[PDB]
């Protein structure tokens, strides 16, 4: 009955700094290490690096000499992770996980960072038009946008893509489904409190 | 010490006996080995530890071996929650690293996409920029190569294309191309096309 | 003559206590002298480098003394239970000159531990005097763990 909780989605501007927490609950924080790693958006697991709650003492990767700090709030049980001199390429899910009994066994939930020069701002849908029809969920920042068709009575047949970063620095993803009746794909973008239903 | 895993991408049909490589640049104890799981949108599942010990909830299905510079994650009958990306990677007093991961898709029946091609809406229009979608529906293997034409003028650079994860109940795969022009140069041309090539096979257009 | 020797109370100090092996990890070691009866705190358990049939767990008395049984106990992580399910005894006087504890004209499979705090007791019979002792472990689950105590007397 373990459950390492991390702090939200972050959105930083280059140069910037941030700070993820992972609480932990069903144990002291300080029995044990924590172990610090990230995804960037389409490659595999890389170690940020590791803390000892108990001494206080960490230990880096390699490329992450310079950029990461670590810290614990022993009272709280709340482990911290602060990446400094933030940059696009730090764009990536950041993971705390502790050994049992000793790798990447138990896992947090994963804090989304995304790192640009762009701002927080919700998407234009344009409609798209067996026969295939869709939504074009454009200009967005930052991920995620989630979409569902008919109010999610209708998910078969249904191609949701992977956002696609574009060189204004904003997201664009699209929606089509292949199929009288009516066709509405409702975009969520939570970030910007955006949410739009769109009738195709 | 570097973790190298083999193969890329590895495709198998369901039933069949899965093994998964990963080789250290040195030789180091089987006791710093471990392998993981992951499934999209997921974080990563420890499946094996200590090179062969299972961690708890984990099938009897997955086993582990190895030593020294090779390491081996044997999946006896593949299910189909079995497919999805595989890390091995080492551990220790001073340092850890993970090798850079092996895909394990279905393997599907050769399938030639359906094409699809979509105009840029009158909203968007308004706006001043024009995008152009091409949609490849359904096909197997993922590869497959979209070259957009604007009268006959081969186009590079000036667009972007994402696959879906593959479809756990036909294993094919979909695909979107998007082009974007501004609304100025759009109107500039009149024939778009999608040209297709898939060794499942095309080329879809329409006048502006 | 069934009191315990000294492994939880440390009367048995760290250093009488060694192994073929024992695993190390980041910020973690679970070192020979972790293998005390009921000890907690982190790596609380000697575990060997590797798990294997060839392991063993050596206790140095530092003088003879009677032994009638050995208590053996496993260890839980954080979710995670490890323990020894079957192990065998040898023991010594001079530290070199090994003999495996035999029951009925063969060597004795001790039934060990089933979870990971649970202390098992395992009586010798006959009991032995020696100066040294060894757990040898030869069946385990997950990993090759152990807490312990050695039960007896002064020989004199």
């Amino acid at each position: 009955q373990v459950q390492l909780v991390q702090s939200g989605a972050e959105v930083k501007k280059p140069g910037a700094s941030v700070k993820v927490s992972c609480k932990v609950s069903g144990y002291t924080l300080t029995e044990l290490p924590v172990h610090w790693v990230r995804q960037a958006p389409g490659k595999g697991l890389e170690w940020v690096g590791s803390f000892d709650p108990e001494s206080g003492e960490s230990i880096y990767a390699r490329e992450f000499q310079g950029s990461v700090t670590m810290t614990a709030d022993t009272s709280t049980n709340i482990a911290y992770m602060e990446l400094s001199s933030l940059r696009s390429d730090d764009t990536a899910v950041y993971y705390c996980a502790v050994p049992d009994p000793d790798a990447f066994d138990i896992w947090g939930q994963g804090t989304m960072v995304t790192v640009s020069s762009a701002s927080t701002k919700g998407p234009s849908v344009f409609p798209l038009a067996t026969a295939a029809l869709g939504c074009l969920v454009k200009d967005y920042f930052p991920e995620p946008v989630t979409v569902s068709w008919n109010s999610g009575a209708l998910t078969s047949g249904v191609h949701t893509f992977p956002a696609v970063l574009q060189s204004s620095g904003l997201y664009s993803l699209s929606s089509v489904v292949t199929v009288t009746a009516t066709y509405t794909c409702n975009v969520d973008h939570k970030p910007s409190n955006t949410k739009v239903d769109k009738r195709v | 010490i570097a973790l190298t895993q083999s193969p890329g991408t590895l495709s198998l049909s369901p039933g069949e006996r899965a093994t998964l490589s990963c080789r250290a640049s040195q030789s180091f104890s089987s006791s710093y080995l471990a392998w993981y799981q992951q499934k999209p949108g997921q974080a990563p599942r420890l499946l094996i530890y200590g090179a062969s010990t299972r961690a708890t909830g984990i099938p009897d299905r997955f086993s582990g071996s190895g030593s020294g510079t090779d390491f081996t994650l044997t999946i006896s009958r593949l299910e189909p929650e079995d497919f999805a990306v595989y890390y091995c990677q080492k551990y220790g007093t001073s340092a850890i690293t993970f090798g850079q991961g092996t895909r394990l898709e279905i393997k599907g029946t050769v399938a030639a996409p359906s094409v699809f091609i979509f105009p840029p809406s009158d909203e968007q229009l308004k706006s001043g920029t024009a995008s152009v979608v091409c949609l490849l529906n359904n096909f197997y293997p993922r590869e497959a190569k979209v070259q957009w034409k604007v009268d006959n003028a081969l186009q590079s650079g000036n667009s972007q294309e994402s696959v879906t994860e593959q479809d756990s109940k036909d294993s094919t795969y979909s695909l979107s191309s998007t082009l974007t022009l501004s609304k100025a140069d759009y109107e500039k041309h009149k024939v778009y096309a999608c040209e297709v090539t898939h060794q499942g096979l095309v080329t879809k257009s329409f006048n502006r | 003559c069934s009191m315990p020797l000294g492994m939880e109370s440390k009367a048995i100090s760290d250093a009488q206590i060694t192994a073929s092996s024992y695993f190390t990890n980041m910020f973690a070691t679970w070192s020979p002298s972790k293998a005390r009866l009921h000890l907690q705190g982190r790596s609380n358990a000697w575990r060997p480098q590797v798990n294997n049939p060839k392991e063993w767990l050596q206790v140095d008395f530092q003088k003879t003394m009677k032994v009638t049984g050995v208590t053996t106990q496993g260890v839980k992580s954080l979710l995670t239970s490890m323990y020894v399910k079957e192990f065998l005894i040898s023991s010594s006087q001079d530290g070199h000159q090994w003999t495996l504890f035999f029951q009925n004209g063969k060597v004795k499979v001790f039934q060990g531990n089933q979870d990971s705090f649970t202390p098992v007791v395992n009586c010798l019979d006959p009991p032995l005097l020696t100066r040294y002792l060894r757990i040898h472990p030869q069946s385990w689950v997950h990993q090759i763990a152990l807490r312990m105590e050695v039960l007896g007397c002064e020989a004199q």
